[PDB]
Parts: structure tokens; C-alpha cells; sequence
RNA sequence: GUCGGGCUCAUAACCCGAA
RNA sequence: UGGAGGUGAUUUAAAUG
RNA sequence: GGCGAAUACGUCCCUGCUCCUUGCACACACCGCCCGUCACUCCACCCGAGCGGGGCCUAGGUGAGGCCCGAUCUCCUUCGGGAGGUCGGGUCGAGCCUAGGCUCCGUGAGGGGGGAGAAGUCGUAACAAGGUAGCCGUAGGGGAACCUACGGCUCGAUCACCUCCU
RNA sequence: ACGGCUUUUCCGGAGUGUAAAAAGCUCCGGGAAUAAGGGCUGGGCAAGGCCGGUGGCAGCCGCCGCGGUAAUACCGGCGGCCCGAGUGGUGGCCACUAUUAUUGGGCCUAAAGCGGCCGUAGCCGGGCCCGUAAGUCCCUGGCGAAAUCCCACGGCUCAACCGUGGGGCUCGCUGGGGAUACUGCGGGCCUUGGGACCGGGAGAGGCCGGGGGUACCCCCGGGGUAGGGGUGAAAUCCUAUAAUCCCGGGGGGACCGCCAGUGGCGAAGGCGCCCGGCUGGAACGGGUCCGACGGUGAGGGCCGAAGGCCAGGGGAGCGAACCGGAUUAGAUACCCGGGUAGUCCUGGCUGUAAAGGAUGCGGGCUAGGUGUCGGGCGAGCUUCGAGCUCGCCCGGUGCCGUAGGGAAGCCGUUAAGCCCGCCGCCUGGGGAGUACGGCCGCAAGGCUGAAACUUAAAGGAAUUGGCGGGGGAGCACUACAAGGGGUGGAGCGUGCGGU
RNA sequence: GGUGGGGUAACGGCCCACCAAGCCGAAGAUCGGUACGGGCCGUGAGAGCGGGAGCCCGGAGAUGGACACUGAGACACGGGUCC
């Protein structure tokens, strides 16, 4: 490869076109300008969402860890799509019941996705029947209507 | 097909020549059904 | 480097820097013009005339004398021939290339499978078209002049 | 084919005896 | 001292964790 | 303690160990590493008979309403004319109907590979000359990794000989 | 714990404030009274090697990683750290990032130079003289609202905020004056780059016609008689219709040994028997000619190994598919005996390779040493040869190596070094060179080419070991070879498994 | 685009009659996607990259699609007509 080109004083148009052409090779730029994330996001760009619990499940941790992680299947109010959400805390799965409404938010992993030894789960429960789950797991507050 | 010489390396994969043959066999079936 | 083969040959002439004709050269300008006209009438190219003048008459190039008419310029063989009306109608290098292309084309009519020689014809015709672009730019060829082998 | 013994770090292959 | 090429050859069977 | 021999004075063929050099995708260190089909569980996707529905351009029929020019009628006039009804003609026009072509969302019998899981299964293709050196292009064949033919590359081990260098 | 003090804030009042109220502000009485949380505590990263629970379960974890009964990492107690009326969680943009590179990145081995070349637009373009004044530089007129930004001073207790002045911002437009170095434009003059031409030479460069070389296969005739062929070992196969082997003749298709050389020629793919004809390119020698006619090259065009396809020929040898004999647990193979397409010629299509120097092309510059091919020059030999030896210049082709470069392997005037250009390509690993759409092809196929989703590495150069159905050297009766005596079969002593 | 008119507050293919074949485009037309424009705002050593609700200036709209009366000014958010 010779000297980087074009360098000429009157070659502005070609230099600008070169930079524009190879910028589409950057996956960050391409996803933002084409709005690809918006096209497939079940939360539709929101930082939090509300849904209704359909069942409780358990997911195995990935190798070489061992254990069962407790989660719920949630149907979102805004569009009816179903997603899996983690329930953080010791004994937290005992405060959840079927037909209850929950508030979920991102689980906080790399690239705005999953984390840790549980790939496949992208969300976590924050509130249950409009009460903070962290309080319930610690105490300091009671889950209403039995 | 386009050239990907990295695919020819053998560590942890089967031989690319035969992968290519399998892909071409699969593409023939799709083209036949597309004609009916 | 060479225009197509990319070789870097260096052979050529090494002219010393000088202004006046040497002391040992006795010919005047009129004798030199007469010699040039006589040689051209014998049927030689402009390059051949200078070769003969150097080799046989001991005349290093005619570009050592001032033009007797125009003091702004020195003498050349083509200028001398123009002064008498015997200058070529087509520039000589273009003419020699066209002549080479005509001979090669009739060879290819009898040898259609000689592909290596055909690339030579393609390179020659590229040279011819470069020269015609230059000469039309300078006005030495008419604007309607065109190169066509079928001519 | 069944059962037992060899060979091998061990299994398969292989060798031997028997009903 | 150290290197680059060419032509010939290669005496049964022998899987696995 | 008593009695008391045979054979060899060698070799690395078998079983193994030490050292130099060389190849290595191994370091849990060859009892290493590792590939594909079929079977099971889960996720996302592609092709798709049928199946409901929406939006655009056309071509034809219809058309609330607006404007202009006419004839006549009713009621008022300050005698200038001014409100409005009925009919004729011209012209403009949202909407509506039919047909034609593309476009989009929703379900969809059946078909196809992709990714995880952990092992149900058959073999051992690649890594050492990996036990037939490996690999590229093209073509045919095979449960599966793969095999074979022509041309090419070294990103191939070992011994002998030859050539070309420093 | 004692002794004392204060009242921002708090409680109750008067005045001022206000359209009226409320806040605010000035005073008076009471009294330390009325006022601290959130996150974290294994590394990054400030802070515990303490105690009690749990025991690959529960749980933690942005990333790396913890937890398998003696947890500084999970839950809790006590301690400690950071920030503080705040402190944590989730999503987005900038920075981090020279992971978009004008300033300022990469492409031999890691992602990445089109298989090769010709050329259109564009970009980049050799020296001197004269003119112009478009680009460009300087001066000055008319403009680019206010708010927003920076500075000093002033008004609210200071500040935030607000006012008076100075500057900046909308980097853009326009009326005039001046300069001429560079770029652009017009005219003149050159020979250095490039091209043309002439001379004596070099070369498996290409096409066409003719003449040969051995070898091999088949057929006819003579001799001779029981085997030949082939493997690790065998068998199928050939042979008394006389083989293998030897001799005398006839026919056929492909291919050109030794000499042969990090030798030669060509853009690359590729090119090697001899003689004759046609034809392409290059080097050297050159006080010959033309006079910047140049570089690169989006689109576009031509060439392009093997294999494959379409028509017509040809078929010795070899040999996909296939048919038999073996090997093996199996053996759709490796080995052996046969064998269709194909390999060859003529006219077309296809456009693909580890098409690799895995290194795009042109120009200038930056120690040496030593081989070899072509041309030229000088000197000395000579059997007078188009012969031999030594030295120097130019152009090709190898090796060692200085400065410099690089992650290193290594490259190093045949650069992967310093500088002036133009074009092509790359932006973590997979999904995938796939799906969909288009163009091309008779067909096989070619060119162009995403997304959902998945994942913490993948990839490169070098180090120490271990291993190899790799090489070399050495050694041992728990190795062999040469030997002597046995154990394994019976009954019993004793130890082990199982029951 | 031209010639001759109409209409308008006014120039104009703004609309007609007649005569020509022009006009735009790989320096990206046409078509598709997204979006009110600017002063400014966030960030960065700077070169840059991203945004443009709130205040000021300009534009547009009054459930969707059409169309009129009065008036200096409207085809009128708290005025009129049809679907
Ligand atoms: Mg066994
Ligand atoms: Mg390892
Ligand atoms: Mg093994
Ligand atoms: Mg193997
Ligand atoms: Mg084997
Ligand atoms: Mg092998
Ligand atoms: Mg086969
Ligand atoms: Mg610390
Ligand atoms: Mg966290
Ligand atoms: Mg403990
Ligand atoms: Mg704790
Ligand atoms: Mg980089
Ligand atoms: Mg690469
Ligand atoms: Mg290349
Ligand atoms: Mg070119
Ligand atoms: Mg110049
Ligand atoms: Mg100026
Ligand atoms: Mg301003
Ligand atoms: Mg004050
Ligand atoms: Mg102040
Ligand atoms: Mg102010
Ligand atoms: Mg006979
Ligand atoms: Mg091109
Ligand atoms: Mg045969
Ligand atoms: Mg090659
Ligand atoms: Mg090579
Ligand atoms: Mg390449
Ligand atoms: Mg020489
Ligand atoms: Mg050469
Ligand atoms: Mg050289
Ligand atoms: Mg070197
Ligand atoms: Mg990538
Ligand atoms: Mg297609
Ligand atoms: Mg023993
Ligand atoms: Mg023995
Ligand atoms: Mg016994
Ligand atoms: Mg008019
Ligand atoms: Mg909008
Ligand atoms: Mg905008
Ligand atoms: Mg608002
Ligand atoms: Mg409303």
C-alpha cells in the first residue's frame, strides 16, 4: 500500500465520499441510523414496563456453575408480548403469585443485555403489586391483599 | 462464492471443501422446489 | 519506466552543454540547409537525416545555429524543411506507428489464433490514440481527422 | 450363542478351555 | 560455520477413555 | 552352612528409562485434544397450499356542493334595483361503485437449515510421518465424519544422492 | 461527666412588606432545645484475614470470578470506607476510542491489494521568460435582531440573578482600494520524463508448414515349453486355441529423456526434439528526431491452469463412476486385477484455484561484500575461434549484511526504510458467503449480499516442558538373545474378592 | 421554451389557443425513508460527534376532506356550508 489518498487540495468531494462509505462498516453507527434496536425491542424504547405474571419457572446456571435461578414469565400490557424476568434476592420467588402485576426493567449486562451465568434473561423484577420487591425481601413492608 | 481463507484452518472444524459441497447440495433442493 | 512493460532501461545520448558550434566545424548555415534539403529529397526520415549529418559530415546537431529569420529560436530539421515546403503532412511518429499497425493486421487475418501478437496490436493502437489526442489539442491535425483501420 | 480363563492401565478386537 | 531447492524411496494389523 | 552346574562376554528386535535434535491444534500434559450424521429438550428464523382483512395508482359509471351565462315566476322598491323559487346550458369538484394491477399486517397443514443443552447412539476425519502428509479449484461416489480422479500450494516428517549459495 | 455560652433554624408576639394576603426583612420573650441518610466493604477501587449461620443447596457476579461443612467474596452481628439532604437502580448521547483516523489508523505471516492487464471521467502533474488578476494575502465601506457566552465595575447581606460598558458568537454575504510568490488562464522558449528511429547482438515469447527420437500397445511369421504376473502375505487375472522370454516384419495414439543451471522469455495464466516462413516485447550503444505528448484509473473492455458443457472427430497409455480379488469387528477406502466418461484434435460456451512473492502501480533519496545472465568499454593471453582470464558502466537474477523498521519470525538500493501521488479493500468471533431481490449462463454455476439471534474471546509470533506408529547416541537378566530351573492342570497351607 | 390572449393587487404555464422538441439525470435525477427551520443546547484539550419540547424569531393547524360570505386584512380555534 502506498500513501493514503486522496491528499490533493482540490479533492474534497472524493475524501468526503470515502469517509461516508467506510462509516457503514461500523456496527454502532449502522444500528443507530437504521434504528434496528427500535425495530425489535419488546419494551418499545422504554426504561421500565408493566406486565402480568403467567407462571413461575427455574433456569439452570451455565457451566461451570451450579444452581437454579428463579424467574417468571410476564405478559406486557402495552403490546401483549411475553418475556422472562429474573427475581433477585434470597427467597424472593415466595412473594410472587400467578395473576399478579409486576414492573420490570433491564438486568444490566453488557451491550444492554443479559449478564452473569444466566444468558437468555434480559430483565428483572422491581415491584410486585406496586410495592418495592427489595423491601419485601428485607421486610419493612408487607404485600397487600394477602 | 467469496473467499474466506480463515475457514480453511482445521482447528475445531470439518474440512471447508466438504462444507461447501454440502451447502451446494442444499441449494439445489431449494431451487427445484421453487420451480414447482 | 517503459509505458507498458514497466522496465527501467537507461540507454540514451549524453549531450555536452555548449552554446556555439565548435571551432573545427567549417560548414555555414546555408550549406547545412542545402544538405538537409538534398537528403530529404533523397527520401529520408527526419531522424535519419540527423544521423547521416552526424556520422558522415561531422555535424553535431543543427540545433547549434540560430534561425536566420527568427532570432527568438534555434534551428531544427523540421523547421528547415518547413522553410522550403517539404515538411511531413502527418507527424512522423504517428505515421510510423500507423504503418506498423497496418502490417500487423494483415498478419492476424491469416493467423487468427496468434493471441500474443494481438495484444501487441492493442498496445500499438493505444499509443496511436494517445498521440491523436495530443495532436488535436495542438492543432497539428484537423478536428474531423479520425483513425480507422478499414481506411 | 452360553459360561470360565488369558492379553491390556482399562474396554472393544484377539487367543485358549469347556458345556 | 550456516542456509535454499530437486529426484528417489518408507515391510501386515493397532479403535476408544 | 552342605553339595554345586549351563550359557553369553552381545544387541536395542520386544518391554522400558537417560541425553542431543526435530514436529506439535497437547499443559488435566496421548489414559491429551478433537469432528459429523441420527435421537431427545429449548430459542430465534426461512420457504409455504389455504385463510381472514387494510393502502396506493389506473379505466369506466355516479356525484352532495361551488361558480358563470340564459329564460320565466313570487314578494319588496328609493325606480337604481334587491331577496328567493323553478328550468336550460357550460364548467369545476370531496365522496361513492365496479373492475385491473402492486403493497402491507394477522393466522397457517406441511417442508428446511441455524444456535444453545447434555450425552441417547454409530464410527475416529484432523493435530506427531496422527498411523494413506495436509489443504485449494472442479467433478463423481458414500450411514456419518469422509473416499477417488486431473491441475496447483507448503501453511509437510525421515533417509540417501544431486544441484545452488554464504 | 461537670461548668458556662449562643439562637441561623424552632414556638409565641409588634412593625414593615402586599391590590389584599402569604413569604421575606428589623426588633422583643422562651430554649440545645426541633433536625442524617443512601450506597459499599476479593481485584479493578477507598475500606475486616473478626464472629455466628448455610454447605455446588440457597445465593452473589457491569467484567475477572466466589459458593462441594475450617467462605476476608452468599445471609446476619460488630467494626471500617465514600459521598452527604441526599444517595443507589434502569434506558439514551458524548468521552473513554488513533474501535472511522483532515489533524491521525491499518492491508507478507493476525480482518484486509481486484487472477492479470488496457484505458474514459475525476484527482495529481518537469524547467525558464512575458501578460492577466479568478483562487490567495493586506486595508477599508454596508450587513449577519435580542436573549444565550467571556471580562471589569455597579444593585439585591455576598452569590445565583439583574444593570452599565468592552469583547466574542451566527466562519457566512456583499461595495471599493492595493500586492503578484504560489495555483488557474493566455502567449513565447526548452530537453531532463515519455514516445519515434538507426546499429551489432540475446531469449523454452506466439502462430503456421515439414522432418525426426526412443519408449509403449495390438497384429502376422520363426524359435522354445510350463509357467507368467502381483503382494507385507495372497488371490482374482494371463497361459497347451502355446503365454512369460528371444528374433524378423506390419499398424497405431500420446509424449520430447540426459545436456538443464535460486539459468532464460512473457502482463498474468504459462512456454523445452530439429529445419523453414510469418509475428510481439525488452536490454545495451546513440552531440539522431518529436517537444511534457506523463501517473493512477470510478464506470467499461480484453486475456485467463485444471475440471465441466454443446456439436463433429480420435482413443496407445493412464483412469472419476462401476465390476471382481484381498484386508478388517465393519471397510461404501487405503493394496491388487479389469474398466466408462475424461485426458488428444477442430468450432464455441463456462470465468473459476493455496490464480501465493498470501507483498497494487509510477517517481526521488538512504553503508558495504560476494555469485550469475545480456550488451558495451579497457587490458592481457591465445591453438587466431561467434575462444580464454581480470577490471569498470548499464539492465536483469540470487545470497550475507550496516543505518532504519517490526509483536516477533524477519525485511534491509529486487524494502516490509524516509518522502511526493492515485485507485482498490478492512473495522471482535459466529449466523454467512446463507435468505430475499437483481443481472449473466444451455446447464453446472458466477458477480452482488442483509437480519433475528448467539458468544468472551476467536486470531498471530515466540518460550519452557511433555509426547510422536520422527532422527541420533547410551543402558538394564524386575529387557531380549544363549541357557538352567519353574508357575499355569491335582490335593492341601495361607492371603484377597464375593456370598 | 416561443407567439397571441385571459385572469390577478401584482410578474409568471398561473390558466387557455396555436407553433416547436425541449427540460432533469452516476457531480445521483426520479422514487422511497425520516423529520417543522434557525438563534442555540449536551459533550470533548482541540479537530470533532450528538440533539434541536420549554425562551425569541419564521412556518403550519383547529376531529378528517372540500368550499364560501363580510371585511383594509380570513376562505376565520370561542363565526357560516356540504360530505
Ligand atoms: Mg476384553
Ligand atoms: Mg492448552
Ligand atoms: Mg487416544
Ligand atoms: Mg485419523
Ligand atoms: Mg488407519
Ligand atoms: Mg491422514
Ligand atoms: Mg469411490
Ligand atoms: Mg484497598
Ligand atoms: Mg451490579
Ligand atoms: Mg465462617
Ligand atoms: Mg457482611
Ligand atoms: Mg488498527
Ligand atoms: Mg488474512
Ligand atoms: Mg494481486
Ligand atoms: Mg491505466
Ligand atoms: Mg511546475
Ligand atoms: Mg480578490
Ligand atoms: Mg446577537
Ligand atoms: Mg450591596
Ligand atoms: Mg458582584
Ligand atoms: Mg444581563
Ligand atoms: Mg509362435
Ligand atoms: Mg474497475
Ligand atoms: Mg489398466
Ligand atoms: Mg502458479
Ligand atoms: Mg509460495
Ligand atoms: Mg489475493
Ligand atoms: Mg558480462
Ligand atoms: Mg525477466
Ligand atoms: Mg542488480
Ligand atoms: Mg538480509
Ligand atoms: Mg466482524
Ligand atoms: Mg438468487
Ligand atoms: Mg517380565
Ligand atoms: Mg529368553
Ligand atoms: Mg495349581
Ligand atoms: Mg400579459
Ligand atoms: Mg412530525
Ligand atoms: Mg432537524
Ligand atoms: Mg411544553
Ligand atoms: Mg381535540
Amino acid at each position: 500500500p502506498g500513501k493514503k489518498a486522496p491528499n490533493g487540495e482540490f479533492a474534497g468531494r472524493k475524501l468526503k465520499l470515502k469517509r461516508k462509505k467506510f462509516r457503514w462498516s461500523d456496527i454502532r453507527y449502522k444500528r443507530r441510523v437504521l434504528r434496528l434496536k427500535e425495530k425489535s425491542d419488546p419494551l418499545e424504547g422504554a426504561p421500565q414496563a408493566r406486565g402480568i405474571v403467567l407462571e413461575k419457572i427455574a433456569v439452570e446456571a451455565k457451566q461451570p456453575n451450579s444452581g437454579m435461578r428463579k424467574a417468571v414469565r410476564v405478559q406486557l400490557i402495552k403490546n401483549g408480548k411475553v418475556v422472562t424476568a429474573f427475581c433477585p434476592g434470597d427467597g424472593a420467588i415466595k412473594f410472587i403469585d400467578e395473576h399478579d402485576e409486576v414492573i420490570i426493567e433491564g438486568i444490566g449486562g453488557p451491550k444492554g443485555g443479559s449478564m452473569g451465568d444466566i444468558p437468555g434473561i434480559r430483565y428483572k423484577v422491581v415491584k410486585v403489586n406496586r410495592v418495592s420487591l427489595k423491601e419485601l425481601v428485607k421486610g419493612r413492608k408487607e404485600k397487600p391483599r394477602r | 462464492m467469496k473467499r474466506r481463507p480463515r475457514k480453511w484452518k482445521k482447528k475445531g472444524r470439518m474440512r471447508w471443501k466438504w462444507i461447501k459441497k454440502r451447502i451446494r447440495r442444499l441449494k439445489r433442493q431449494r431451487k427445484k422446489e421453487r420451480g414447482l | 519506466a517503459r509505458m507498458h512493460a514497466r522496465k527501467r532501461g537507461k540507454s540514451g545520448s549524453k549531450r555536452p552543454p555548449r552554446t556555439a558550434p565548435p571551432i573545427w566545424l567549417e560548414y555555414t548555415v546555408e550549406d547545412i540547409e542545402n544538405l538537409v534539403v538534398k537528403l530529404r529529397k533523397e527520401g529520408y526520415s527526419t531522424a535519419m537525416i540527423g544521423t547521416i549529418l552526424r556520422d558522415q559530415y561531422g555535424i553535431p546537431t543543427v540545433k547549434l545555429f540560430r534561425d536566420p529569420d527568427n532570432p527568438n529560436r534555434k534551428l531544427t530539421i523540421t523547421r528547415i524543411l518547413e522553410k522550403h515546403g517539404l515538411a511531413p503532412e502527418i507527424p512522423e511518429d504517428l505515421m510510423f506507428l500507423i504503418k506498423r499497425a497496418v502490417n500487423l493486421r494483415k498478419h492476424l487475418e491469416q493467423h487468427p489464433k496468434d493471441l500474443h501478437s494481438m495484444r501487441g496490436l492493442q498496445l500499438i493502437e493505444s499509443k496511436i490514440r494517445r498521440l491523436v489526442k495530443y495532436y488535436k489539442r495542438k492543432g497539428k491535425l484537423p478536428k474531423d481527422w479520425r483513425y480507422d483501420p478499414e481506411q
